[PDB]
């Protein structure tokens, strides 16, 4: 009947995070959790039975039967593993019932950062300039672009 | 092996049909198709749980199916909508479970629908040369690429040193913002990075090629703005 | 294995319905015929051994003579018989290489409610408290799922044979449910059968499964290596099963909770028969007395037999200043009756 998890997270590299996934339905055989890159096909990433804790590589998961609440927990994030994590799990009928994936944005780990904001030469190519925020960590016709090097792009025609 | 999943982009006027197919070449007996819209799940349009069967899913209006062999199971629409534009995913399972089985997904297709195709423009690429602050300061190389005003969206971006493809020190935006927001129709743009050494951006002799693949009507659509590779260069200076 | 069939024929009370009863046979493929007059027979149904069983009614009995004629293949004569508390939910499938290819039927306390041919692919109720209770859209995932369940054990069975290395026909059957015991305690069962014998059998206490034979046990290495299938199966027999039972016990609580006492009858014709007709639940018990012991030798009961108004009945002989009385309790609730002396 219904399925919750979180829209949006947000973790630094190397930290560890957790993806919790509620669940509402009729019946219960098993429990999904897909990988889905941005741009991409979704991958199955963990499925859970019976109560407990799996783990598989630096990526875990753990399921309550009688909470009707899952957990993805990250160990050791790299950048890669900013995506959209989709939770799925299967009716009293075998229908797959899916919830809508939670967007995992990655921070990466910046040692010696450097903000600075830099001017870049005219383009042959077109009439806008443009500006780039690096390094660090609402006009009409304004446009701003938002990002191992955290960057972001600001031009005006 | 894999789930082939054709095409990866289709633009559409209201009314026309057109069907989508998909492969499986892990002798799974079930097969499934998905619409996936933003803010929402997976949404089962349709599905094969053996040769010869097929049900209806959660939203069979406005979709037709059929198993062609057991391998091969293709979605159409003979009328198309502007409700019916979304990322049509095309799956495969062992057997309808058997519960533990995981789905296999198709690379994806993207569907786009509209009243009139004379919104369609193809992308302009412009790339911008570094800041020689930049250099002098940060003792690296940033250059920026812009691709804007292209409609639907439909993009690849890829930068391209010295005729090869490079993916070091590339950030190219999520997702294409709108250059008119609040319009219902603002065409889009984005952006993307490429980070060299200063010595390397210095050399004159270095190409550099900001390439955007873009998808637009086909050769026997009626009309063009037509699928391209609009680049942008910018040669090292010194 | 072959299973030679056990037939009675008896009637419905004591205007009559003339029931042929042909139970615990195998291969299912037999031919029943009353005596030659209409018959109409039931569905195939299966038992918990593996074996089958049939009923096929249509007889005032005056001054008349009514037999069934059963043919079979552990028959080289087609024999005539001349007519003289733990609730529980089981699912069987039923496979093929030739009546349909492929069966499916479920019971709860041995009682038919969905059915699943492969001729005319649909899952249809059995009771009349399944088509009421559930919605028209339930038994539409069910003929999808079905018929996927209908290839992957053609699959199987094609496999089991090039497996063992025969052709020809060949049975595939497979067994799976839940039992709740009076006390509140479940436990769950998973096997399978080829040619009607145990193949492989599912222990969910310890996560794995039990061949019995050589070649069983290539499907056991297969299947164990699949441990999270395993875990999957664990939790549907634990859980899910339960709830399934209890959700048609609330639906057919008028049927199952039913109690119709017997009519005992006693006859003799050396040998002295007592028949008790038309009760329910099933579950009864009937011994012969005399001077007041219970007897033992040369008795001879006759298991229980549906009456067809899903009403049951059974029997017992024994062959012969004593006098003999039957004892039989239904609700327990002991009934005695006084035959001779
Ligand atoms: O809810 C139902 N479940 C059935 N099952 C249960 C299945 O879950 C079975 O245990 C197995 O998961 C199939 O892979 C088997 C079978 C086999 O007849 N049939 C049914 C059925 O008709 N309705």
């Amino acid at each position: 009947q219904n399925i919750d998890q979180p829209t949006e997270m947000t973790a630094t590299e190397g930290a560890i995070v957790q993806i919790n996934c509620t669940y509402q339905t009729s019946g219960f055989n098993g429990l999904f959790w897909y990988q889905q890159h941005a741009g991409e096909a979704p991958t199955f990433l963990s499925y859970n039975v019976l109560d407990g804790l799996e783990e598989k590589g630096r990526f875990s998961s753990f399921l309550s039967r009688s909470k009707g609440y899952s957990y993805l927990l990250l160990k050791e994030l790299q950048m890669k593993d900013s995506a959209s994590y989709l939770c799925a799990v299967k009716d009293s009928n075998y229908q797959l019932i899916w919830g809508a994936g939670t967007k995992l944005i990655i921070k990466p780990n910046i040692q010696n950062p450097d903000p600075a904001v830099y001017q870049l030469r005219d383009s042959k190519s077109s009439d806008k300039s443009v500006c780039l925020f690096t390094d660090f960590d609402k006009d009409s016709d304004v446009y701003i672009t938002d990002k191992k090097s955290n960057s972001a792009v600001a031009w005006s025609n | 092996a894999g789930v082939t999943q054709t095409p990866k982009f289709q633009v559409l006027k209201t009314g026309q049909s057109m069907t989508l197919q998909c492969a499986q070449d892990m002798n799974h007996n079930s097969m499934y198709w998905y619409r996936q819209d933003p803010g929402m799940g997976l949404r089962l349009i349709y599905y094969s749980a053996s040769e010869g069967t097929t049900d209806k899913g959660e939203v069979p209006n406005g979709y037709n199916v059929s198993r062609l062999n057991k391998r091969e199971f293709s979605l159409r629409l003979e009328s198309a909508a502007p409700s019916q534009t979304s990322v049509y995913f095309c799956a495969s399972s062992v057997w309808t479970g058997e519960g533990s089985g995981e789905l296999f997904f198709g690379e994806g297709s993207r569907l786009t629908v509209l009243e009139d195709l004379k919104n369609v423009f193809p992308p302009e690429v412009a790339v911008f040369e570094p800041s020689e602050a930049e250099i002098s300061h940060t003792q690296k190389a940033t250059l920026v690429c812009l691709a804007t005003g292209f409609y639907p969206d439909h993009v690849e971006l890829s930068w391209w040193v010295n005729g090869k493809e490079v993916h070091s020190g590339v950030c190219t935006d999520p997702q294409p913002l709108k250059e008119q927001p609040a319009l219902n129709d603002s065409r889009y743009a984005l952006s993307s990075r490429l980070r060299v050494s200063a010595t390397f951006w210095q050399n004159p002799r270095n190409h550099f090629r900001c390439q955007v693949q873009f998808y637009g009507l086909s050769e026997n659509d009626e009309w063009k703005p037509v699928t391209q590779i609009v680049s942008a260069e910018a040669w090292g200076r010194a | 294995i072959q299973r030679p069939p056990k037939i009675q024929v008896y009637s419905r009370h004591p205007p009559n319905y003339l029931n042929c009863y042909v139970y615990g046979f195998h291969p299912p493929q037999i031919e029943i015929d009353l005596l030659k007059i209409k018959s109409e027979q039931s569905d195939l149904s299966f038992s918990k051994d593996w074996s089958f069983y049939l009923l096929s009614h249509a007889t005032p009995n005056s001054k008349d003579q009514y037999s069934c004629r059963v043919k079979h293949v552990t028959l080289e004569q087609p024999r005539i018989v001349k007519w003289d508390r733990t609730h529980s939910l089981r699912y069987f499938r039923l496979g093929i290489s030739e009546i349909p290819e492929f069966i499916s039927a479920g019971y709860v306390d041995s009682h038919p409610i969905t059915m699943y041919n492969s001729v005319s692919q649909l899952k249809e109720p059995r009771a009349l408290w399944m088509e009421e209770n559930l919605a028209p859209d339930h038994w539409e995932r069910y003929t999808q799922l079905l018929r996927g369940w209908q290839q992957m054990f053609k699959v199987e069975l094609k496999q089991l044979q090039h497996h063992y290395n025969h052709s020809g026909f060949h049975t595939y059957q497979r067994m799976i449910g839940c039992e709740l015991l009076e006390d509140g305690s479940i436990t769950g069962f998973l096997q399978y059968a080829y040619d009607g014998q145990d193949f492989l059998i599912f222990n969910k206490d310890t996560l794995s499964w039990m061949a019995m034979d050589n070649v069983a046990d290539i499907i056991r290495r297969v299947w164990e290596a699949n441990q999270h299938e395993l875990l999957y199966q664990k939790n549907w027999l634990e859980e899910e099963c339960i709830a399934w039972l209890k959700r048609f016990l609330e639906y057919g609580k008028d049927a199952l909770q039913r109690t119709e006492p017997p009519k005992v009858r006693v006859n003799h014709k050396t040998t002295l028969y007592c028949r008790a007709y038309g009760f329910y639940p099933p579950e009864i018990s009937i011994n012969w007395m005399k001077n007041g012991e219970e007897i033992f030798q040369d008795t001879d009961y006759g298991g229980i037999l549906p009456s067809g108004d899903g009403t049951y009945q059974t029997w017992v002989s024994v062959e012969l200043g004593d006098i003999y009385s039957c004892h039989v309790e239904h609700g327990g609730v002991h009934m005695v009756l006084q035959g001779f002396q």
